[PDB]
């Protein structure tokens, strides 16, 4: 039907939304946690840096 | 129609939940992984400087 | 101010109609029941098409026509000429649908 | 969007690889190996593609585009195999089909490709080239893929393909190194040029999200702060209410302005506040509550931080510096009520030199706007401190101000009249 | 009969268009919920403030004895979100008018005492 096709294309809009927040929120949280863990990387390498400098 | 109104909600909420959970769990493992990696790298640096130590000895 | 007044009143009435709605738990999209004579639904859909046309999001604008156990309304518009007579009979009372 | 639709109608269609098993035209050995690694539903077929080592799994299909002359069949085969490699949720995730000994041609493979964009060759290359975001590798030929006009020409210009390619470019920029490389590039200039121009909303979201990705390093922020696009972005924010670009725009403001490399770089707070009235827009956003707790905390920290920023744009000594510079412009200082009521006794600076600067500006200032600011400041100094009023009367500024009550510009009439209306207390 | 389903902004535009149409009517499906929980009360009280200031400026026009006409510009129906800023500008205009009135009566008081002083000498 025409109403059925309108329902299906609204469902296409729904799924387009689903994938929209999917990719967008995914990369959002991913980048945030990646650079936060890069800061943590720097912190751990800093304590290791103290250890190496005292040893040598 | 009325069925979609709950299925799409289920999709959205479950996927947001698993993304958040994956972020948190990967962080939790990654801290110890980075400690291990830093120890590894530092031990290579120590071995290099120990080779240098014996050289200058 | 003479036209600022009517503009603000229009906006107030618009948000009043938005009060009459259902904040859809499904989506950020809204849903609401709309009652209107069935004879001229096509012009209504054309108004919907214009409304979605102004927005760039290419909105389908579903119309979920469906029967329900409600009370149909009856106001059958006659004309300017017999407004007094229909006013009189309506003043005495209002009858069922399609009577 | 047509990319996925074409992939779907491909998936509906069929190519009889068994009839092409005599693959003189089509890579016969890989055609035989199609028996393996074809049902990707089960991970045991992922183990099957692991068995075939990659060199015996589509590495003969590498450079199949040139091996096939008919366009339709190669469209089909390319799209199937590249859809498989594009899915890659947990299929491979280790850039397995890269042929370590032929690794020199792994990235330069796109040189013979990046032609025939109508059969979506570049539109499969766009996600094939994802060996950077979630794989630990570095492209050598960053010039032949990014600077190259595979997408630069289409960046300024079909449109759905540009949006999908922009998403692939977001994926590319995931690596901070190549994001930095493109920060040095002028493709960012093209991006902001199309941002300034009205175009599709989806593309606007993708480009401003790429700009949001830029804000994740303090040195990239340092380099890019010298391009004043924040007022333009506030303009885009206030001319379009869709709640998604607004969210990522506010997050871009978050990271960009909170990287905080120095005080001079936190002057961008002042520049944003002065060059666009974001305060009231943010207040309106605050009024209408969202369930998005993330943007709630975003508006919280932004409003407080700009609050202490405007407190730092509310001071006596900066006003003295500005007035001593012969420079005056409507700012939070000129509406800083604490500087006006609490520090009016400070406006009695040594030898009344501040008042003397104002008094001599009452005749040498030929700029109506600076003169308006001076008139308003004098109006404040009279409404607060009546013996300072009598000081100004001794200075003779009232004769000059009378002229401003009738000095051409209608903004000059207004400010002179208001200052004198203050002047008439106890009179 | 018809569960009319519309996207949010498209629904606002459609409300404008359908009210222009003047044929349809609505039904509230959440009678036990006020504007307080609908999150729409904020713009409603904004509209109330704008209406109050409109009445304000109207009454100082009435005391000013200016013969308003109000004859044209009926179908304009604007809907940009910056109307809040436009009525902020209107608020500024009526604000400066308010301070002008208070200052003017203060000035009249001053001039009256001053006229007495002129008469004394």
């Amino acid at each position: 039907a025409l109403s059925d096709a309108d329902v299906q294309k609204q469902i296409k809009h729904m799924m387009a939304f689903i994938e929209q927040e999917a990719n967008e929120k995914a990369e959002e949280i991913d980048a945030k946690a990646e650079e936060e863990f890069n800061i943590e990387k720097g912190r751990l390498v800093q304590t290791q840096r103290l250890k190496i400098m005292e040893y040598y | 129609s009325q069925t979609q109104g709950i299925q799409q909600l289920l999709q959205a909420e479950k996927r947001a939940a698993e993304k958040v959970a994956d972020a948190r769990k990967r962080k939790a493992r990654r801290l110890k992984q980075a400690k291990e990696e830093a120890q590894m790298e530092v031990e290579q640096y120590r071995r290099e400087r120990e080779q240098e130590f014996q050289s200058k000895q | 101010i003479r036209v600022w007044f009517i503009k603000v009143r229009k906006m107030k009435a618009i948000y009043h109609t938005l009060n009459l709605c259902n904040i859809d738990v499904t989506q950020k999209c809204l849903i609401a029941e709309v009652w209107c004579p069935v004879t001229d639904l096509d012009s209504i859909q054309f108004a919907l098409r214009r409304g979605t046309e102004h927005s760039g999001s290419t909105v389908p604008s579903i119309l979920n026509r469906m029967q329900t156990n409600q009370t149909p309304p009856t106001y059958n518009k006659t004309n300017k000429f017999t407004h007094g007579f229909q006013n009189i009979v309506d003043a005495y009372g209002i009858g069922t649908y399609r009577e | 969007n047509i990319i996925a639709a074409k992939a779907a109608e491909v998936r509906a269609n069929k190519v009889n690889w068994q009839s092409y098993l005599q693959g003189q035209m089509i890579s016969a050995e890989d055609c035989e190996f199609i028996q393996r690694f074809e049902m990707k539903r089960s991970s045991e077929d992922k183990q099957e593609m692991l068995q075939t080592e990659g060199s015996q799994c589509a590495k003969t299909f590498i450079n199949l585009m040139t091996h096939i002359s008919k366009e339709q069949t190669v469209q089909y085969i390319l799209t199937m195999v590249d859809d498989m490699l594009q899915e890659n949720h947990q299929r491979v995730s280790i850039f397995f089909d890269y042929a370590k000994r032929s690794k020199s041609t792994a990235w330069p493979y796109f040189l013979p490709m990046l032609n025939r964009q109508d059969p979506f060759t570049v539109h499969m290359a766009a996600r094939i080239i994802a060996k950077l975001a979630a794989w630990g590798k570095e492209l050598m030929e960053g010039s032949d893929l990014n600077y190259y006009f595979n997408w630069i020409k289409t960046q300024l210009s079909s449109s759905q393909y540009v949006q999908c390619v922009a998403g692939c470019l977001q994926l590319m920029l995931r690596v901070n190194e190549y994001r930095f490389a493109w920060v040095e590039a002028d493709g960012v200039n093209c991006i902001m040029g199309v941002l300034s121009n009205k175009c599709g909303f989806q593309l606007q979201y993708q480009m401003i999200f790429s700009i949001w990705l830029l804000a994740f390093s303090p040195q990239m922020c340092e380099h890019l702060r010298r391009y004043n696009i924040i007022p333009v972005l506030s303009d885009i924010l206030q001319e379009s209410v869709k709640e998604k670009v607004t969210r990522i725009i506010l997050a871009a403001f978050r990271n960009f302005l909170e990287k905080s490399t120095e005080r001079e770089t936190r002057q961008e707070y002042a520049l944003a506040m002065i060059q666009c009235k974001v305060l009231k827009q943010l207040e309106n956003l605050e009024q209408q509550k969202y369930d998005d707790e993330d943007i709630s905390e975003d508006i919280k920290f932004l409003l407080e931080k700009l609050g202490e920023s405007v407190q730092d744009l509310s001071s006596f000594d900066e006003y003295s510096s500005e007035l001593k510079s012969g420079r005056l412009e409507w700012s939070p200082v000129h509406k800083s009520e604490k500087f006006w009521r609490e520090n009016a006794v400070r406006l009695n600076e040594k030898n009344y030199e501040l008042l003397k600067i104002l008094t001599k500006l009452l005749e040498v200032s030929d700029d109506p706007q600076v003169l308006a600011v001076a008139a308003h400041d004098v109006g404040e100094y009279v409404r607060h401190y009546p013996r300072g009023k009598r000081v100004i009367e001794q200075l003779g500024g009232k004769q000059l101000v009378m002229n401003h009550m009738h000095h051409e510009d209608q903004q000059v009439r207004y400010n002179a009249l208001l200052a004198v209306q203050k002047l008439m207390v106890h009179n | 009969l018809a569960q009319l389903f519309l996207q949010s902004e498209a629904a606002y535009c459609c409300v404008s268009e359908l009210g222009e149409l003047g044929k349809v009517q609505f039904r509230d499906l959440n009678p036990d919920v006020n504007v307080f929980q609908r999150k729409f009360v904020n713009e409603v009280r904004r509209c109330e403030e704008m209406d109050r200031k409109l009445r304000f400026v109207e009454k100082e026009i009435r005391k000013a004895n200016i013969p308003i006409m109000d004859t044209g510009e009926n179908p304009e129906v604007p809907f940009p979100r910056d109307m809040i800023d436009l009525e902020a500008n209107f608020e500024k205009i009526e604000n400066e008018l308010k301070e002008i009135n208070t200052n003017q009566e203060a000035l009249k008081r001053n001039f009256l005492e001053l006229t007495e002083l002129k008469f004394i000498l």
